[PDB]
């Protein structure tokens, strides 16, 4: 649950995937604006 | 995240506040008035912003 | 080191307004089959045109 | 000519959440917008008139909400103006089932303004005369013609009239309803069908009626219509993805509504 | 024959006056536009927004105009602001070299003109040559990218930084 | 207890809080009328409208 | 405690300062002057406060 998940594209853990889904990012527009 | 977003929104919405001047949009201040008397309004907008 | 800012300047201006359609012209007042005598001089109101 | 409609059959009813309109011509998507404008407050007192064949005098009071549910076109038009004694301009709106006619010049307006139909053989028939609706007309600064307002179940017709800065604004909606429980519970915003640069002062108004003749016959009919008044209030409107007002909050209705306007959201979490 | 025109400018709303004309609509180009007295500047683009038939503008959550309806062709045009940004200069010390690179922060490399042009997520990087290597960060550029002064003649290179030497215990 | 020549009465922040009545020579305390914030206690609208 | 009290007292004392206006009592600016000047004086008080 805490080690990186290789199946997914970004090598995040299941808990880190949940964390990134659960926080709704707002000012992250960098490359295309 | 929210605190910064609302600080930015306060900053943006404060652009459209005349700060006592005859209007907030600079173009109207410039066209309506001559340069000397519109200078006062522009300076007030500048100090407020 | 952050030395300056750049802007892309607007090349040209465009102005667009709706189709020029509803005109009551003056052909009805100049191309009249017969005018009116001075003591009974004809008068027309022209509004919303 | 001037045979009077000596009838009011006045009643009173709840407005629910009816007379919401679009306050400007700006598209907005998936947004909550706070607008301070002249609205018909939620759950206010709307007068419910029944007219059968007096005092058809009504004020304007910053604007009017009008509604009707009549299946046919017994309701035709409206008379607007400060004083109606042919001194200053008086707006008049009339439907003839194929277009709508708006005039502005002063009229006599015999004290029971109504139209009559009275089948003819003159041209063919059915000219729906005007002779004693207002008798005379002169000094007509404005005039206007369009596709008729009163188009086409139950078919509720709602209109909002207001008068700002020389502009007479008319919003409306045509909502077909089934239960027919007078003003239904739900939401339906009124789109701005007309603006007229008329520049006159409106303070009183009245409606207009059809009254076919039998064969003065003037066969009796019944027309039921509601009138409410608008005053300045702050509303929180909810534009969906397409730009439609799908919901609204009256910020001075109750404490929860003031909270909703403060949080600028339609859902409030537990707290103080 | 005599005709006399008499003009009333009474305080009622004005309704008779001259044509306003219209000039043509330049899309995909930062123009200075005016649609029915709604003025501004920016890049006009075709849009799939669906206004309601009485709606003429589009507004943003911050109350700025995002769209217009063309008053002649009933078409919705999105408006984006022109392409401002910041300009940073990347330098090894002048004790080392007089050669520099320039970063145009947060803009596309296509619209740069106000030699080794690279598109980072921090902006358009000019004068640095990107390499498929990884070193410890020397000069922080932006989203994972650093710059350094390299040998193989000396030049300014841009790379994705190395977090460290990999190790399997 | 005003001194017979005094009319006002002031606080540390230089605000009047007493007055001598010019007709009955009586001393009246002055208190600001009343005011304060208004807070709305709600469960979620997910739970009730009360 | 003392710092909080000092800050509040300074805030209260700032009310009885003219901030360039010809008075510090809004009722006086209202009564003794006219809109095209009382309005400006009141706005200057508002900026100061
Ligand atoms: C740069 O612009 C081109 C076309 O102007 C576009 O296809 C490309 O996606 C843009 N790149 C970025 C990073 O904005
Ligand atoms: C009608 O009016 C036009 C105006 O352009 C004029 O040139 C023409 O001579 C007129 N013809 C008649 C028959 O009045
Ligand atoms: C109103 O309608 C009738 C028949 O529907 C028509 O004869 C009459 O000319 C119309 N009036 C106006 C002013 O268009
Ligand atoms: C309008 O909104 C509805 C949902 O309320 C949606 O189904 C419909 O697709 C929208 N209109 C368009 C043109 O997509
Ligand atoms: C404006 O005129 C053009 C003529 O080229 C026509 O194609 C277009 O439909 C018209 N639009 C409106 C809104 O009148
Ligand atoms: C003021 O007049 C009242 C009568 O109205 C009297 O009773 C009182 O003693 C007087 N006081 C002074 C100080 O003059």
């Amino acid at each position: 649950q805490i080690l990186p998940d290789p199946s997914k594209p970004s090598k995040r853990s299941p808990i880190e995937d949940l964390l990134f889904n659960k926080v709704t990012l707002a000012d992250a527009g960098f490359i295309k604006q | 995240v929210n605190h910064n977003a609302q600080a930015l929104n306060t900053l943006v919405k404060q652009l459209s506040s005349k700060f006592g001047a005859i209007s907030s949009v600079l173009n109207d201040i410039l066209s309506r008035l001559d340069p000397p008397e519109a200078e006062v309004q522009i300076d007030r907008l500048i100090t407020g912003r | 080191y952050q030395t300056s800012n750049f802007r892309v300047q607007p090349t040209e201006s465009i102005v667009r307004f709706p189709n020029i359609t509803n005109l009551c012209p003056f052909d009805e007042v100049f191309n009249a089959t017969r005018f009116a005598s001075v003591y009974a001089w004809n008068r027309k109101r022209i509004s919303n045109c | 000519q001037c045979v009077n409609l000596i009838t009011r059959t006045q009643s009173y009813t709840n407005s629910f959440t009816r007379g919401v309109y679009y306050p400007d011509k700006v598209f907005r998507s998936s947004v909550l917008h706070s607008t301070q404008d002249l609205f018909l407050p939620f759950f206010s007192n709307v007068t419910w008139f029944h007219a059968i064949h007096d005092n058809p005098v009504l004020p304007f009071n910053d604007g009017v909400y009008f509604a009707s549910t009549e299946k046919s076109n017994i309701i035709r038009g409206w008379i607007f103006g400060t004083t109606l004694d042919s001194k200053t301009q008086s707006l008049l709106i009339v439907n003839n089932a194929t277009n709508v006619v708006i005039k502005v010049c002063e009229f006599q307006f015999c004290n029971d303004p109504f139209l009559d139909v009275y089948y003819h053989k003159n041209n063919k028939s059915w000219m729906e005369s005007e002779f004693r609706v207002y008798s005379s007309a002169n000094n007509c600064t404005f005039e206007y013609v369009s596709q008729p307002f009163l188009m086409d179940f139950k078919n509720l017709r709602e209109f909002v009239f207001k008068n700002i800065d020389g502009y007479f604004k008319i919003y409306s909606k045509h909502t077909p309803i089934n239960l027919g429980r007078d003003l239904p519970q739900g939401f339906s915003a009124l789109e701005p069908l007309v603006d007229l640069p008329i520049g006159i002062n409106i303070t009183r108004f009245q409606t207009l009626l059809a009254l076919h003749r039998s064969y003065s016959g003037w066969t009796a009919g019944a027309a039921a219509y509601y009138v409410g008044y608008l005053q300045p209030r702050t509303f929180l409107l909810k534009y969906n993805e397409n730009g439609t007002i799908t919901d609204a909050v009256d910020c001075a209705l109750d404490p929860l509504s003031e909270t909703k306007c403060t949080l600028k959201s339609f859902t409030v979490e537990k707290g103080i | 024959r005599v005709v006399v025109l008499s003009f009333e400018l009474l305080h009622a709303p004005a309704t008779v006056c001259g044509p306003k004309k219209s000039t043509n609509l330049v899309k995909n180009k930062c123009v200075n536009f005016n649609f029915n007295g709604l003025t501004g500047t920016g890049v006009l683009t075709e849009s799939n927004k669906k206004f309601l038939p009485f709606q003429q503008f589009g507004r943003d959550i911050a109350d700025t105009t995002d769209a217009v309806r063309d008053p002649q062709t009933l078409e919705i045009l999105d408006i984006t602001p022109c392409s401002f940004g910041g300009v940073s200069v990347i330098t090894p010390g002048t004790n080392t070299s007089n050669q520099v690179a320039v970063l145009y922060q947060g803009v596309n490399c296509t619209e740069v003109p106000v030699s080794n042009v690279f598109q980072t997520r921090a902006g358009c990087l000019i004068g640095a040559e990107y390499v498929n290597n990884s070193y410890e960060c020397d000069i922080p550029i932006g989203a994972g990218i650093c710059a350094s002064y390299q040998t193989q003649s000396q030049s300014i290179i841009a790379y994705t930084m190395s977090l460290g030497a990999e190790n399997s215990v």
